[PDB]
C-alpha cells in the first residue's frame, strides 16, 4: 500500500486493479485538490470549482509540473498506464463539487478531468504497434470537422412478457451487445419500433494531417482518424495548427461481425484534453537568441539585411527582392471600421517575361518560413481549392476542406495562374477577401478563419511581354482580380551591355560555392570555407539560414503596432495632385485601394526595427514602393511626365 | 513432424560455426541491438548457408509455410544463450540475399509455400492498419478469460472453452491491454516496363509486409519484394518482409543514393570493368567513336548524335545554400521532319535504356503521365496514381508529334524541364513529388515542311514560355542537293541485301552500358583558371540574339 | 561523463566507417547506453521511479565535493 516499486511479479495493469494501494493514491489526490500550494501559497484550485459550474464546463484542467513536484515518486507511475487511472478519478472529482456546492447534483455528473502540459511530444509518423494504448501527446493541423450527428446510442423496444420494457442498449462504435448474452439475464422477447423514444448521443470524427512545415520534395503525407466523445465538442476548426491529447486505442467496430470474418482493424485517437496553441510558440522559444538579435539591431543598416540574402542565386532585380520579405509578415489584420472587418495582408502578383526565372525565387522564401505549399494551375480547380461531398459507404455526410484553409497564417504560392480556367479566377474571390468561408451545406453553418498572402506567377499572353501595353491588358486576367493585390513591381530583361557583366559572374560563382563536391569541405567539414559572401549591391554581410528562422517567429508574436495620428493629413491635400493630372498624359486614377494600403507596409517595417509605434520613417518608404509598381502598368511614353514631376516623393531616406 | 524439427537443431549451430571475415560471427554484433526493443533485425543470407549445408536448405525454400512458426522459436532460443530476454515480445524472420529471382508471368498452382523473390515495382501506397497476432478472448457463457488465441488465416475462435460442459458458438470480446498487434501496408505494385518482351497484359498482386517494413515505402520505389505467396474468399497475397530498392531488373548497386570511398568499390565490381574503362578513356575521339558504333543505320548528321550520348549523362543535381535542388538535367528537341527519319531516334534510346516510355500526342492527354487522381472502387478514397515521368527518374521520356495536342497539357508540364519536380494538389490531397526525367520532344512543322518564304516562327507550334523553360533546340538540317540523296541511298542498300552484316562497331553494346556507372562516381569540379572564359562568351551570344535591335527570334 | 562514467556511456562507430546513423528503419544516431545492474526478472534494465530517487543521489554527491573544494579557494583569496 505504501511502497510501490515492489510490484511482486505483477505488471502495470494489474498492480493498480484492487483496492490495495488505491486507499493512499485516492487519499493524497483528494486532499491535493481542496489544498493547494503553489508559490507564493495561493490556493487557486478552490476558485475553479465555482468557475466550471457557471457554465455547465466539465473539464478541469491540472499542471502537470505541480503533481510531479510534490510526489517524485509518483511522476512515473501515472505515465505508465493512465488508462484506468483517470477514469476512476472522475469519481473523485464528484465527492468534492458535491461536498460544498450541494446545488451541483441537479446538473448532470461524471466531470472529466483533464491534463496538459505535457513533458513528452510524439510525432505522427513514429506512433505504431508500441504506443498501442498509451496517452501520448501528438499535435497536428486538423483537415475537416464534422458537425452534430445522431449516434444510435440508445434505442427503446415496446415489449410485453414481464411488464419490463427492453433496455437500455449499447450500439455505439465505442462498444456494442452483440446477440447470445443479453445484459438483462439474457432475456428476449417481442419488439415495437417507437417515434419519440430515442435519445441519441453526440458523436464526431476529426481528420488529423501532419503539418506542412516538415513536408519536403518527394514524401507521401498519411492521414490519422481522430475520434471524439462527448463534452469535448466543437472545441476545434478546420485547418488551424492546434493540439490534442488522446489514447492511442484500436478501433472496436460492430457492423462487420455478422458477414466479415476480420473487423475492421485501425488503429484511432480518443478524446481526452484539447489545447488550442500561434500566442504559445513565442513563449517557449530559446533565451540566447534574444540577446544576440539586439545587438545586431542597433546598427541603421538592418534594413538591407534581409534584402541581400532573398535568393542568393540570382543577381540583379533589387526592386523584385524588396516585396518578396515585406510580404512574408503580411501585416497585422485589424478592424479599422465600425462593423466592417477590413481585411489586412500583403498581396504581392509578380508577372515577368519568360526567360528571367520566375519560379525561382517563390522556391527560396517557401524554405526559410515555417509553412508554405506549393501548387500549380492544371493540378487544381474549384474542388481542390478550399472546400468542397458525402463519405458513400454506409450513409453519411462529412465536408472535406482544400489548401487555403489548411495553409493558416502562413504564405501560399500559387504556380501557373493566367492559365487558369475563367471558372476558377471568379471563384477565388471569396477567399480573399474576408478570410473565411461560410460552407451552408446539410444545413449546418460553420466558419473558421484562413490567413493566406497570394503569391502568383503570371505570364504574358501568346508570345514574350510587350512594354507598350498596360499591364490590365496585357496579361490573359480579369479585372476584379488585378484590384486586390498591393505590390505590382514587374521587370521586362532586354540586352543590356553596360550590366551584362555581372550576370555571367554572378552564376559561375554560385555554380561553384552550390556543389556538392564543394560542401565536403564546408558544409561537412566546419571551420572552412572555399569561397566567402558575394560582392552585395549593398556593401552588407547576408544572413545564412538560422537567422531566418528564429527571425519570424519572435517579431511577429511580440511587439503590436497600433496607430497613431502624426501628419498623416498631409498625405490628404497630396493625394489630390495626382488625382487631377494622371488623365492629363494618359493614364488611369489612383483608387481609394492605395490610401488604406499606407498601413500595411508602414507596420512591416517597423516591425524589423522593433517600433511600438508607427514612425514617419516609415510611411515615407513605403510610398516609393507604390509609386514604381503602378507606373510599370501604363506606356514608358507617359513616364517622363509622372516620374519628373514626383521626383521629390521617388527620393526618400 | 519431425522433419520440421531437424532442420532447426542444425540450424541453431551456424550460427557460431561459419565465420564471416574474421573469426567473429557477423550475427554476433546483430545480437547486441535486438536486446533494445524497437529493432528486430533478423539478416539471414542465401549465399552463405548454402556453404555449410546444401540438402538442408533444399526443404527450408520448398517448405516455408510450414517451417514458418519453428524459425521463431528457433531464433528465440538461440539469443536466450546470448543474453537473458523477456517473455513479452516476438520477433520475425528476415530472410533476405536471394540471388534467385522469379517473375510475375512464370507461375502457376503449387506457388505456394515456396521462399522465392518478385520483382517490379509499387506505384499505390496504403497507410498501415494492425492485425489482429496474439488476442485474448472471453467467454459471455461462463464468463471465463482464454489466454492465448493466435489468429492464422481466418477468425480462429476456441470452439471448446475451459468449462467442458457449455461453450460460446457465436462471438467473443477484443481484449485491450492484453493484445499485440502488428502493423502492415496494403500496397499495390505494377508490372515494369522494362521486362514484358512480348505480350502487354497489366496486372498487380497483393503484397504484405511486415512491422518494420514501413517508412521506406512511397509511391515511385522499383524495389523488388522478398517472401511467400499465399493462397487465402479466394485470392493470392504475396507475404513480404524485406525491402531492397535498386536497378532496374538487374544492373549495378550504386547511382545516386549510396555514397562511398573508392577502395570498397574495387572489392564489389568484377576484374573485367577495371581494364576496359582505364586503357580506352585515355584516347582522343572517345567522344566521337561511341556515335557511329550506336547508330550505323544513320549516315551523316553529327549533330544529332552527339546530343542524344550527352542526353543520358547530362548534368548533376546540385544543392543551392538554403538546400534547394534546382536543374540538373539536359533538354533537347528536333524538328524539320514530318515524322519520317525521326521515328529511329526515339527507338533506339527505348531498346537501349530501359528508364524510357513512348507515347503519341493524341495518347497523353491532361494527366496520365504525371499523376492520375481517381476515386477508388474498393475503399471509397482519392488515391494517387503515378505516371510515366514518375516511374522513369533519372532517365529520359520520348515523345514524337508535338501538333496533335491541345493546350491543358502543356501547362501542367512546364514544371517538368524547369524544376523537375510534380506538385498536383488536387481536392485536398497533397501529392508533391520530383522526378529527373528530360524531356525528349520532337516538334512537328505546321505545313510538314520548312517554308522558305514564311519565317522561322511562323513554321513551328511552340511559342515563348515554351522555349524559354527549354534548354537546347536542335533543327534537322535539310539539303537539297545531288549528293545528299547519292550517299544515303548506298546505307540502306548495305542493309537490307547484307542482313547482321553492315554492322562495324568497334565496340559493342555490352561495353557501352558498363561505362554508364562509371561517370556517376568521381563528380569533376571547376577549375581556377575557367571563370574567365565563360563571362567573355555569353556577350558573345547576348549580341548574336539581338540581331534587330532588341529581341529577335530564339531568347537566351 | 567525465566527472561520473558509471551511469550513461555513448557507443558508436565514428572515425572512417559511417559515423554511427546505420540508415535502419526505425531512427538511429548516437544513441545512449545506461549502466545499472542486473535484476531478477531477466530482461533490459527498467527504471522506475523510486530507483531515479536515490540514483540522482549518487550523481549529486559529485557536486557536493566540488562545492566545497572550490569554497577553499575563495576563504584563501580573502
Amino acid at each position: 500500500i505504501e511502497n510501490l516499486e515492489d510490484l511482486k511479479g505483477h505488471s502495470v495493469r494489474e498492480w493498480v486493479s484492487m483496492a490495495g494501494p488505491r486507499l493512499e493514491i485516492h487519499h493524497r489526490f483528494k486532499n491535493f485538490l481542496r489544498t493547494h500550494v503553489d508559490s507564493h501559497g495561493h490556493n487557486v484550485f478552490k476558485e475553479r470549482i465555482s468557475d466550471m459550474c457557471k457554465e455547465n464546463r466539465e473539464s478541469l484542467v491540472v499542471n502537470y509540473e505541480d503533481l510531479a513536484a510534490r510526489e517524485h515518486v509518483l511522476a512515473y507511475f501515472l505515465p505508465e498506464a493512465p488508462a484506468e487511472l483517470l477514469q476512476i478519478f472522475d469519481e473523485a472529482a464528484l465527492e468534492v463539487v458535491l461536498a460544498m456546492y450541494p446545488k451541483y447534483d441537479r446538473i448532470t455528473n461524471h466531470i472529466h478531468v483533464r491534463i496538459s502540459h505535457l513533458p513528452l511530444v510524439e510525432e505522427l509518423r513514429s506512433l505504431r504497434q508500441l504506443h498501442l494504448n498509451q496517452l501520448i501527446r501528438t499535435s497536428g493541423v486538423v483537415t475537416s470537422c464534422t458537425g452534430v450527428l445522431p449516434q444510435l446510442s440508445m434505442v427503446k423496444y415496446n415489449c410485453n412478457k414481464c411488464n419490463f420494457v427492453l433496455g437500455p442498449f449499447c450500439q455505439s462504435q465505442n462498444q456494442e451487445v452483440k446477440p447470445g448474452s443479453c445484459p438483462e439475464c439474457q432475456s428476449a422477447g417481442p419488439f415495437e419500433v417507437n417515434m419519440e423514444e430515442t435519445i441519441y448521443q453526440n458523436y464526431q470524427r476529426i481528420r488529423i494531417q501532419e503539418s506542412p512545415g516538415k513536408v519536403a520534395a518527394g514524401r507521401l503525407p498519411r492521414s490519422k482518424d481522430a475520434i471524439l466523445l462527448a463534452d469535448l465538442v466543437d472545441s476545434c476548426k478546420p485547418g488551424d495548427e492546434i493540439e490534442l491529447t488522446g489514447i492511442y486505442h484500436n478501433n472496436y467496430d460492430g457492423s462487420l461481425n455478422t458477414a466479415n470474418g476480420f473487423p475492421v482493424f485501425a488503429t484511432v485517437i480518443l478524446a481526452n484534453h484539447v489545447a488550442k496553441k500561434n500566442k504559445v510558440a513565442v513563449g517557449e522559444l530559446t533565451d540566447e537568441d534574444v540577446k544576440m538579435i539586439t545587438s545586431l539591431s542597433k546598427d541603421q543598416q538592418i534594413g538591407e539585411k534581409i534584402f541581400a540574402s532573398i535568393a542568393p542565386s540570382i543577381y540583379g532585380h533589387e526592386d523584385i527582392k524588396r516585396g518578396l520579405a515585406l510580404a512574408l509578415f503580411g501585416g497585422e489584420p485589424k478592424n479599422p471600421g465600425g462593423k466592417h472587418k477590413v481585411r489586412g495582408d500583403i498581396n504581392v502578383l509578380l508577372c515577368g517575361d519568360p526567360g528571367t526565372a520566375k519560379s525561382q525565387f517563390l522556391k527560396y522564401i517557401e524554405k526559410v518560413s515555417s509553412r508554405a505549399i506549393f501548387t500549380t494551375g492544371q493540378g487544381a480547380s474549384a474542388v481542390g481549392l478550399t472546400a468542397y461531398q458525402r463519405h458513400p459507404v454506409s450513409r453519411e455526410w462529412t465536408l472535406e476542406a482544400g489548401a487555403l484553409v489548411l495553409a493558416d497564417r502562413g504564405v501560399c504560392l500559387i504556380d501557373e495562374f493566367d492559365k487558369m480556367n475563367d471558372q476558377d479566377r471568379t471563384s477565388i474571390h471569396e477567399a480573399m477577401e474576408q478570410q473565411s468561408i461560410s460552407i451552408s451545406k446539410a444545413g449546418i453553418v460553420t466558419s473558421l478563419q484562413a490567413r493566406c498572402t497570394v503569391i502568383a506567377a503570371a505570364n504574358p499572353i501568346g508570345g514574350r511581354y510587350d512594354p507598350s501595353l498596360t499591364f490590365s491588358e496585357n496579361v490573359d486576367l480579369t479585372e476584379p482580380i488585378i484590384s486586390r493585390f498591393d505590390i505590382l513591381c514587374v521587370v521586362r530583361d532586354t540586352v543590356d551591355p553596360v550590366q551584362d557583366e555581372m550576370l555571367a559572374r554572378f552564376v559561375v560563382g554560385s555554380h561553384v560555392r552550390h556543389h556538392p563536391s564543394n560542401k565536403e569541405e564546408e558544409g561537412l567539414a566546419n571551420g572552412s570555407a572555399a569561397e566567402p559572401a558575394m560582392p552585395n549591391t549593398y556593401g552588407v554581410e547576408p544572413l545564412p539560414q538560422e537567422v531566418l528562422k528564429k527571425y519570424i517567429i519572435y517579431a511577429k508574436e511580440r511587439v503590436h503596432p497600433k496607430l497613431n495620428q502624426m501628419d498623416q493629413d498631409k498625405v490628404a491635400k497630396m493625394y489630390s495632385d495626382l488625382r487631377k493630372e494622371s488623365m492629363a498624359t494618359g493614364s488611369i486614377p489612383i483608387t481609394v485601394r492605395h490610401i488604406e494600403s499606407m498601413i500595411r507596409m508602414a507596420e512591416a517595417h517597423a516591425r524589423i526595427h522593433l517600433r511600438d509605434y508607427v514612425i514617419e520613417d516609415d510611411v515615407n518608404m513605403a510610398i516609393r514602393v507604390m509609386l514604381e509598381s503602378f507606373i510599370d502598368t501604363q506606356k514608358f511614353s507617359v513616364m517622363r511626365s509622372m516620374r519628373k514631376t514626383f521626383a521629390r516623393y521617388l527620393s526618400f531616406r | 513432424d519431425e522433419v520440421a524439427e531437424k532442420c532447426q537443431k542444425l540450424f541453431l549451430d551456424f550460427l557460431e560455426e561459419f565465420q564471416s571475415s574474421d573469426g567473429e560471427i557477423k550475427y554476433l554484433q546483430l545480437a547486441e541491438e535486438l536486446i533494445r526493443p524497437e529493432r528486430n533485425t533478423l539478416v539471414v543470407s542465401f549465399v552463405d548457408l548454402e556453404q555449410f549445408n546444401q540438402q538442408l536448405s533444399t526443404t527450408i525454400q520448398e517448405e516455408f509455410y510450414r517451417v514458418y512458426p519453428y524459425l521463431c522459436r528457433a531464433l528465440k532460443t538461440f539469443v536466450k544463450d546470448r543474453k537473458e530476454i523477456p517473455l513479452a515480445k516476438d520477433f520475425y524472420v528476415a530472410f533476405q540475399d536471394l540471388p534467385t529471382r522469379h517473375k510475375i508471368r512464370e507461375l502457376t498452382s503449387s506457388r505456394i509455400g515456396l521462399l522465392t523473390r518478385i520483382s517490379g515495382q509499387v506505384v499505390r501506397t496504403h497507410p498501415v492498419h494492425p492485425e489482429l497476432v496474439s488476442g485474448t478472448f472471453l467467454c459471455l457463457d461462463c464468463q471465463t478469460v482464454i489466454r492465448d488465441v493466435e489468429q492464422q488465416f481466418k477468425y480462429t475462435q476456441p470452439n471448446i472453452c475451459r468449462n467442458p460442459v457449455c461453450a460460446n458458438r457465436r462471438r467473443f470480446l477484443l481484449d485491450t491491454n492484453k493484445s499485440r498487434f502488428v502493423d502492415f501496408q496494403k500496397v499495390r505494385i505494377q508490372e515494369t516496363q522494362a521486362e514484358l518482351p512480348r505480350g502487354s497484359i497489366p496486372r498487380s498482386l497483393e503484397v504484405i509486409l511486415r512491422a518494420e517494413a514501413v517508412e521506406s515505402a512511397q509511391a515511385g520505389d522499383k524495389c523488388d519484394f522478398t517472401g511467400t505467396l499465399i493462397v487465402v474468399s479466394y485470392r493470392l497475397v504475396f507475404l513480404a518482409c524485406c525491402v531492397a530498392p535498386t536497378n532496374p531488373r538487374f544492373g549495378g548497386k550504386e547511382l545516386r543514393d549510396e555514397e562511398q570511398t573508392a577502395e570498397s568499390i574495387k572489392n564489389q565490381m568484377t576484374v573485367k570493368e577495371w581494364e576496359k574503362v582505364f586503357e580506352m578513356s585515355q584516347d582522343k575521339n572517345l567522344y566521337h567513336n561511341l556515335c557511329t558504333s550506336l547508330f550505323p543505320t544513320i549516315h551523316g548528321n553529327d549533330e544529332v548524335k552527339r546530343g542524344v550520348l550527352l542526353m543520358l549523362f547530362g548534368g548533376v543535381p546540385k544543392t543551392t545554400g538554403e538546400g534547394t535542388s534546382l536543374r540538373g538535367d539536359i533538354n533537347v528537341c528536333i524538328v524539320g521532319d514530318p515524322s519520317t527519319a525521326k521515328s529511329q531516334f526515339l527507338k533506339h534510346v527505348e531498346e537501349f535504356s530501359p528508364r524510357a516510355v513512348y507515347t503519341s500526342g493524341k495518347a497523353s492527354s491532361a494527366a496520365g503521365l504525371t499523376a492520375a487522381v481517381v476515386r477508388d472502387e474498393e475503399s471509397h478514397e482519392f488515391v494517387i496514381e503515378a505516371g510515366a515521368l514518375m516511374l522513369a527518374d533519372n532517365g529520359v521520356c520520348c515523345i514524337d508529334e508535338f501538333d496533335k495536342m491541345d493546350v491543358r497539357d502543356q501547362v501542367a508540364i512546364h514544371e517538368a524541364m524547369e524544376q523537375q519536380t510534380i506538385s498536383i494538389t488536387k481536392a485536398g490531397v497533397k501529392a508533391t513529388l520530383n522526378a529527373r526525367t528530360s524531356i525528349l520532344a520532337a516538334a512537328n512543322p505546321i505545313s510538314g515542311h520548312y517554308d522558305r518564304s514564311k519565317s522561322l516562327k511562323q513554321n513551328i507550334n511552340l511559342s515563348a514560355p515554351i522555349m524559354s523553360r527549354f534548354d537546347l533546340f536542335f533543327i534537322l538540317v535539310d539539303e537539297c542537293n545531288e549528293v545528299t540523296d547519292y550517299a544515303i541511298a548506298r546505307r540502306i542498300v548495305d542493309l537490307h541485301s547484307r542482313i547482321e552484316e553492315s554492322i562495324d562497331r568497334v565496340y559493342s553494346l555490352d561495353d557501352i552500358r558498363r561505362y554508364l556507372l562509371f561517370a556517376r562516381q568521381f563528380k569533376p569540379k571547376i577549375s581556377k583558371e575557367s571563370e574567365d572564359f565563360i563571362v567573355e562568351q555569353y556577350k558573345h551570344l547576348r549580341q548574336r540574339d539581338g540581331s534587330g535591335v532588341t529581341k529577335s527570334s530564339w531568347r537566351i | 561523463k567525465t566527472v561520473y562514467p558509471a551511469s550513461y556511456r555513448f557507443r558508436q562507430e565514428r572515425s572512417v566507417p559511417t559515423f554511427k546513423d546505420g540508415t535502419r528503419r526505425s531512427d538511429y544516431q548516437l544513441t545512449i547506453e545506461p549502466l545499472l545492474e542486473q535484476e531478477a526478472d531477466g530482461a533490459a534494465p527498467q527504471l522506475t521511479a523510486s530507483r531515479l530517487l536515490q540514483r540522482r543521489q549518487i550523481f549529486s554527491q559529485k557536486l557536493v565535493e566540488h562545492v566545497k573544494e572550490h569554497h577553499k579557494a575563495f576563504l584563501a583569496s580573502l
